[PDB]
């Protein structure tokens, strides 16, 4: 039971550290920012089964 | 009552139950196909939201 | 003798009800060893972890 | 009272005062301890609890009137006096029932003390009830297994209660007690032997009084000394309060004790421990019949206040 | 009858009134909700 | 323990479970598990006894090992994926380690050994929390990662859990140990359908929670911890033992009682996926649980045992503590079978 | 005549 | 000196074997001390100055309270060392042999797959060629705990306070 | 695990009876080693030699059961010329149960083990022939 | 409970007790 | 993977095996717990530093905090066992069976 | 009472699966079953064969 | 997990706004009546446990039991109907959008199909 209260109330409790492509202090990019960005934008909304 | 009342009631019941059986088989096939392909509104396991990605000038030019 | 005792009150019962209940009782005694020592079932946990890693990869 | 009251601020330490003490006036059979206890209660202002008998629980529950022997107690002191070696187990059954009655009495006393704040003057106590049991065992009325069951029951219930601050003991000798009994009038009491009273005195002076003196002060008075209530009261008013574990009590343990003593079924939880002694083990058919008889008493069928037969009304909205 | 007055005793008219009010309010809210749902269902279809 | 402190500890346990069921980050799930353990240990030791200390130590050791394995699995998944979100785990070894850790937290066999001991050591009040609320977080985590769960390992654990729970329940005369083994069997039943349909796992969890709440509250209302002590309850309060018999029959999975709902739906879902041997074996093995429930029903209500003389005094007094949820939990655990099509609301 | 109604010997088995 | 990290990791494994064989807890203490110091060295070598010094400092303070207890609770008239019991010595030797076998297999055979796939090349390879500028990236990311990780701060603080409460409740009898 | 399973199943029925028996023996030995390890963990032997003896006894019993089952099944398939009949596996399972009874030295254990094992082996053969899935992949 | 049929008598004491139970003589039993 | 990752994973495995295999004292089990926590810290720290996951550099500190929280829990349970039995021997935890 | 108890309730507790008892039980339980199965199976096979080849007369067998 | 990942599903929402297009369950629904019956049984058991007249004591309490059970049952039934309607709608849409996977079969009457006759002798 993933009660997604964050998406409901709009709060951001831990989605800021889930990925290294998110906003980071002083805009320090992750070592694989480009690859993760491509993977996330490719697999956005199509579902996990298709994304695999 | 008349013998035709039970006749028509039986016809209606048979129609309803046959529709139920056909719908159950259809639902099983639909669920199997959706789970196998993941191209429908069901079995849509979540992925990373692309709104978290920061499209701002980073520190290193090669991003 | 051949029916009333031998089959009904003896073999029929021995073949299905009595045998099964006895097996279940023995398994109950085995599982509930009434030891309660961490040193034993933590080693069992280690063995289980190793076996799961070997089998299911 | 509950956890909410403790959180909101109701603390028993505020209620405790100089005279917030539990006093147990002990003594041998017909030692006149009752008059001394009453006189102590009158002058110190404390509440007096007459010694718990067979029908003490009947007084606290219901109409306050004793129930039938078949229902409330299933034992007789008179039968024990007549035949102390009966094969019905009446002796040990009576002893266990009296221990249960005194356990309830002690709980009610502590409750009253912890709620109202007024002190309590009890006659004997669960701590002093073992004297009779030991005397019965020494006389041979009850066997060893009954003593073992009594010890098992006692060690689980008495531990949750604080011993009395003051233990007043009357020390009327055995021959004087025999004379009083033979002049009292009750033939059943006259049937009491000499070794029984002697063993009662031996237990009192060997185990109870020394052990109580280990915990707190133990005042002692003879027949003449106990007849001066002012003298006994003055001693209590000048006793060293250090005696007893009560100064070692905070609002936490007081909250625990007050929660315990308000739930009588929790108080008597371990009284009915499933030890199948033939002297107390009531059979299934007899248990069913006696319970059905109890349930048919006026006011004993439903919970208090919902018995329409005894005048309770508004039950539909109650 | 009882030497100690019953812990329930005379009815707790506060609690009884609260219970009755809650039940009546629940029934009224349920009826109003059902009416609104019927009206909305008719509106969204015709 | 101060009531304020006890309420804070209970709220901390609940907040740990809600953190596990609410976060989207693996680190926060592990944090919620840690908070649950930290606030559960003193709750286990509310009443100080050597048995309570032993139960707390064993529970702490087991949960600590499970949390270490879970964090190792999380770290390996991060290493092989660079992801913290609760999603399709991208490493099979990490998946296996996490499955072992979560099974150890739930008490799925062969990680079942601590449950009968910890349950017996703690009081009924703590046992209820341990056997009902402490199953929410690991089950939620398993339901979130059911896609990546290796079906073979989970099914083996479920079948072993059912077998071992039934076998262990037969040799037990302590009520708390019987409840612990029944909990193990029901956890196996719940985890059997995890790879297939998680809503059936949720339904089974709800039904089991209602049944166990009813049973533990009846035990508290009777202050009974052994079969002999519970037997005396027929004399003082026959209603309690009759309701206990009904709830035991429900726990056995006998229709038309509510306990038939989870087993029926689980068998349905497992047969929809062409698994016919496993549900049949599970149904047959449930008969051991039904056996020890029936034995308890005999000793408690169906047959009357010898009481003691001192129950006469207890007859006069009425229970003061009132559990307001007990009638509702009894009703929901016995007479909700005509309401199965409500399954959709759990979707 | 009556129902068997477990005795102490039976009860001590449990 | 191109394999400093590998040597430190081997010493890490050695210390883990040392306190995993269960000698007297006093000796397990220095085993954990060595392991923590060498892990701090590894983290320093990978650029984690603050993180490595942090593990070093915390474990140094934590093992002290353990030592206090070893002399109060786990105090055996004859405390046992790694060469005092054949069980402890056997565990120590088995751990050392396992470590040596895996090290030899990893080194002489470049690609080694025991459970995961390990490459025999030096750890220097995986390092990045980027420039952090006027930054201590680890320090900035850690300091982002009070700006970005407000929720983490709240939960950790609550857990620490509840930990104090739990310790007091447990150690009260 | 699956390596031994495919070392036994890939051998066709009624062919290479020696190798089939060896594969079944290996499977039985692995099962016996697992059982011995669990028994040592849960029920600790007094001495190392006692543990070795217990492990040897359990492993030998399990390996003998597996070898006898494999030999009996393959011989039945060869002689009867019926590779796809569950009766072969039933006979093999009953032979394994008889060997288990012999090792435990109990006629009742032998007979019960023969019956149950034969039934289970026949069920396994039927599942192999038909396609029964003990662990069914989630399909819905 | 002792006046019900039991297992096969083995010791002469058991054979005497069974004979007494069935209201027979030890020699005749 | 680099060999340092292999060494750290092996250290975690060894500590886990040690914890699962008690000998006499409960103190050594807590030592193995702390060792596993330290190994996990080192693993996570190396992973975060290597991938330059800046915002995730605070994860090992949180792990360490909850690690020493569990250590304090263990220490308190240890003192209670010693107070109740005189020794921290794991064999004294025997009342609860099955 | 003893006669009734020994006839019904005391049989199994005093039963020991000796080879004599086991063999008698087998030959009396599954023996007749297999005998009747053989007889009836042979009869049914003969009837079915006669029906198949058309050499069995069923002129007025319109009730079965 | 089927319906959990449906697009547009708002988390922690008992009744979506799209559910209002469905007819609400009638207040005379047998399921709602059974919910009221469960509430009444809960009230009776509450009276029995507290040792008060089962069928008469505390009419307000039993009324509250029935009202709460009916209220929650009505909302629960509405959600259940919405979820089943969603299931049917999604199934129909998937069938419509995938004609190849669900092809119409040739309709052969029994006069054409040959089903073997198994005699009963």
């Amino acid at each position: 039971p993933f009660f997604d209260v964050q998406k409901r109330l709009g709060l951001d409790l831990d989605r800021w550290m889930t990925i290294q492509s998110a906003e980071q202090p002083h805009k320090i990019p992750g070592r694989c920012h480009a690859f993760e960005k491509e993977w996330i934008e490719c697999a956005h909304g199509i579902g996990g089964i298709r994304a695999e | 009552d008349g013998p035709e009342k039970n006749y028509e009631k039986t016809m209606a019941i048979l129609q309803i139950e046959a529709e139920k059986a056909e719908l159950r088989l259809k639902e099983l096939e639909v669920r199997r196909l959706m789970r196998a392909r993941g191209d429908g509104p069901w079995y849509q396991y979540p992925t990373i939201d692309k709104a978290l990605i920061d499209h701002s000038p980073k520190t290193t030019p090669d991003n | 003798k051949s029916a009333s005792s031998l089959l009904d009150l003896i073999w029929l019962e021995t073949i299905l009800p009595k045998t099964t209940s006895f097996i279940q009782m023995k398994m109950s005694i085995m599982v509930s060893n009434q030891k309660g020592l961490i040193k034993l079932y933590f080693l069992s946990f280690l063995i289980t972890i190793m076996i799961s890693m070997t089998l299911f990869n | 009272y509950g956890p909410l009251a403790f959180v909101l601020g109701e603390r028993t330490t505020r209620k405790l005062t100089e005279t917030s003490k539990v006093i147990t006036v002990d003594g041998n059979i017909c030692s006149g301890k009752g008059r001394l206890a009453r006189e102590i209660a009158e002058k110190l202002g404390l509440r007096h609890f007459p010694e718990a008998g067979i029908h003490y629980a009947d007084s606290t529950t219901g109409d306050g009137k004793p129930l039938d022997v078949q229902l409330s107690g299933n034992c007789s002191l008179e039968k024990f006096y007549d035949d102390p070696k009966s094969n019905d187990g009446n002796s040990y059954r009576l002893q266990s029932w009296l221990y249960a009655s005194r356990l309830l009495q002690y709980a009610d006393a502590l409750e009253h003390l912890l709620s109202t704040g007024q002190g309590v003057v009890l006659e004997r106590s669960i701590y002093s009830d073992f004297v009779f049991l030991e005397a019965m065992y020494r006389q041979g009325f009850i066997r060893k297994q009954c003593v073992e069951h009594y010890n098992e029951v006692k060690k689980v219930t008495a531990c949750e209660y604080l011993p009395p601050h003051v233990v007043v003991y009357v020390d009327v000798p055995v021959p004087e007690i025999q004379s009083r009994i033979q002049k009292k009038g009750n033939p059943h009491e006259m049937k009491i032997t000499a070794a029984y009273l002697q063993d009662i005195e031996n237990a009192y002076k060997k185990t109870f009084l020394p052990e109580m003196s280990e915990k707190c002060e133990v005042l002692q008075y003879s027949a003449r000394e106990a007849e001066d209530a002012e003298k006994v009261v003055e001693d209590i008013e000048y006793l060293k309060c250090d005696k007893g574990p009560w100064p070692d009590q905070d609002d936490r343990t007081f909250h625990r004790l007050r929660m315990l003593v308000q739930n009588k079924l929790e108080v008597l939880n371990y009284t009915t421990i499933p030890v199948y002694l033939p002297e107390i083990t009531i059979g299934a058919h007899q248990s069913d019949r006696v319970f059905q008889k109890f349930t048919e008493l006026p006011g004993r069928k439903y919970s208090p206040g919902y018995n329409e037969d005894v005048g309770d009304k508004w039950i539909w909205l109650k | 009858f009882y030497i100690r007055e019953p812990p329930h005793g005379s009815p707790d008219w506060l609690k009884v009134g609260l219970t009755l009010g809650t039940s009546v309010f629940l029934w009224i809210y349920l009826i109003k909700q059902h009416k609104e749902d019927v009206l909305e269902y008719k509106r969204r279809n015709g | 323990m101060n009531p304020i402190i006890y309420t804070t500890l209970i709220m901390t346990v609940m907040s740990g479970t809600m953190l596990v069921m609410i976060s989207s980050h693996w680190l926060l799930i592990w944090i919620g598990f840690e908070m649950n353990l930290l606030a559960m240990i003193p709750v286990l030791m509310k009443n100080f006894n050597p048995r309570a200390t032993e139960a707390a130590t064993k529970y702490f050791l087991t949960q600590a090992t499970a949390s270490m394995m879970l964090m190792m699995a999380i770290i390996i998944n991060l290493l092989y994926s660079g992801q913290w979100t609760i999603t399709k785990m991208f490493n099979p070894v990490a998946m296996t380690m996490m499955t072992m850790a979560l099974a150890m937290k739930l008490g799925l066999s062969p990680f079942h050994f601590w449950v009968p001991e910890v349950t017996q050591g703690i009081s009924l009040q703590a046992g209820l929390l341990l056997l009902t609320w402490q199953k929410l977080a690991p089950l939620s985590v398993l339901c979130q990662i059911s896609q990546s769960i290796n079906p073979n390992l989970m099914l083996t654990m479920a079948m072993l859990s059912i077998l071992i729970g039934g076998w262990g329940g037969l040799n037990q005369t302590q009520l708390r140990k019987i409840m612990a083994y029944s909990s193990i069997a029901h956890m196996g039943w719940m985890t059997a359908v995890l790879p297939y349909n998680t809503t059936m796992t949720i339904l089974n969890l709800l039904i089991y929670i209602t049944m166990t709440l009813a049973m533990f509250m009846l035990l508290i209302h009777s202050s009974a911890t052994t079969t002999l002590s519970l037997s005396h309850t027929w004399n003082k309060m026959p209603v309690i033992t009759s309701l206990m018999m009904v709830t035991l029959l429900s726990m056995g999975g006998l229709p038309p009682l509510s306990g038939f709902m989870p087993k029926w739906m689980i068998i349905q879902e497992m047969t929809k996926n062409e698994s016919i041997i496993m549900p049949t074996l599970m149904a047959m093995t449930a008969l051991l649980n039904l056996y020890f429930y029936m034995r308890l029903a005999y000793s408690s209500s169906l047959t009357m045992f010898p009481s003691t003389n001192n129950m006469k005094m207890k007859w006069q007094f009425e229970h003061t503590k009132q559990m307001k949820l007990l009638p509702t939990m009894i009703v929901l655990s016995t007479l909700v079978l005509p309401m199965t099509p409500a399954l959709s609301s759990l979707n | 005549a009556r129902q068997w109604q477990p005795d102490v010997e039976w009860a001590e088995q449990f | 000196t191109m394999y400093i990290a590998f040597i430190l990791s081997t010493i890490f494994v050695i210390g883990f074997v040392g306190f995993s064989s269960k000698p007297s807890p006093i000796y397990g203490g220095l085993g954990l001390i060595v392991s923590g110091g060498v892990g701090c060295g590894i983290v320093l070598n990978f650029g984690g100055s603050f993180l490595g010094l942090m593990v070093f400092l915390i474990y140094l303070g934590g093992m002290l309270v353990v030592f206090g207890y070893t002399t109060a609770m786990a105090t055996e008239m004859y405390p046992e060392v790694w060469v005092s019991n054949k069980t402890v010595f056997g565990a120590f030797v088995s751990g050392l042999m396992m470590e040596f076998c895996m090290v030899y297999y990893a080194l002489k055979e470049e690609e080694v797959e025991i459970i995961f796939k390990f490459n025999g090349l030096g750890d220097w390879v995986i390092y990045d060629t980027g420039d952090s500028g006027f930054f201590s990236e680890e320090a900035m990311g850690i300091a982002a705990l009070y700006s970005y990780g407000t929720w983490l701060v709240i939960v950790t603080g609550w857990s620490l306070l509840i930990g104090v409460v739990v310790i007091m409740e447990i150690t009260r009898g | 695990a699956k390596t031994l399973l495919h070392k036994y199943s890939d051998i066709p029925e009624g062919t290479e009876c020696h190798r089939k028996a060896y594969a079944s023996t290996s499977i039985g030995g692995a099962t016996g080693l697992i059982v011995s390890a669990y028994s040592i963990a849960l029920k600790p032997p007094a001495s190392f030699l006692e543990g070795v003896a217990r492990t040897g006894r359990y492993t030998f019993t399990s390996a003998a059961i597996g070898a006898i089952f494999g030999l009996t099944s393959c011989i039945s398939a060869q002689v009867r010329e019926k590779p796809d009949d569950p009766l072969n596996y039933f006979i093999g399972g009953c032979a394994g149960g008889l060997t288990l009874g012999a090792r435990t030295r109990s006629y009742g254990i032998g007979a019960a083990a023969c019956a149950y094992m034969g039934l289970t082996a026949a069920l396994v053969k039927m599942g192999q022939l038909e396609g029964w899935q003990v662990f069914a992949e989630p399909k819905v | 409970k002792d006046m019900f049929p039991g297992p096969y008598p083995k010791t002469p004491e058991e054979r005497a007790a069974a004979a007494k139970k069935y209201n027979m003589r030890v020699e005749d039993y | 993977m680099p060999l340092v990752y292999m060494n750290i994973i092996m250290a975690f495995a060894i500590a886990l095996a040690g914890l699962l295999m008690y000998r006499s004292h409960l103190m050594s089990s807590l030592l193995c717990l702390e060792g596993m926590m330290l190994s996990l810290f080192i693993m996570s720290t190396l992973i975060i530093l290597n991938t330059h996951f800046t915002l995730a550099n605070m994860m090992p500190i949180i792990l360490l905090v909850f690690a020493a929280c569990e250590a304090a829990l263990g220490l308190s349970l240890l003192v209670m066992v010693s107070n109740t039995y005189g020794t921290d021997y794991v064999q004294n935890l025997n009342l609860l069976q099955c | 009472i003893r006669w009734t108890y020994a006839r019904s309730a005391n049989i199994y507790p005093n039963f020991r699966p000796t080879p004599k008892t086991s063999l008698l039980g087998a030959l009396f339980g599954i023996g007749p079953l297999f005998f009747w199965y053989y007889v009836f199976k042979t009869d049914r096979d003969k009837k079915e064969k006669l029906i198949q080849e058309g050499k069995l007369d069923q002129t007025f067998n319109i009730s079965y | 997990t089927m319906m959990s990942g449906r697009p547009g599903r708002v988390p922690l929402q008992f009744l979506p706004n799209e559910a209002r297009s469905l007819p609400p369950p009638k207040l005379t629904d047998p399921r709602l009546v059974y919910m009221g019956f469960l509430g009444y049984c809960s009230g009776l058991i509450d009276n029995a446990i507290r040792r008060r007249p089962v069928v008469s004591a505390g009419l307000h309490r039993q009324l509250l039991y029935v009202t709460s059970f009916v209220f929650f049952g009505y909302y629960l039934l509405k959600r259940q109907d919405y979820m089943y309607a969603l299931r049917d709608h999604d199934m129909f849409a998937y069938v419509k959008s995938h004609p190849e996977d669900f092809p119409e079969k040739d309709k052969k009457t029994y006069g054409e199909i040959l089903e073997e006759f198994h005699p009963v002798r």
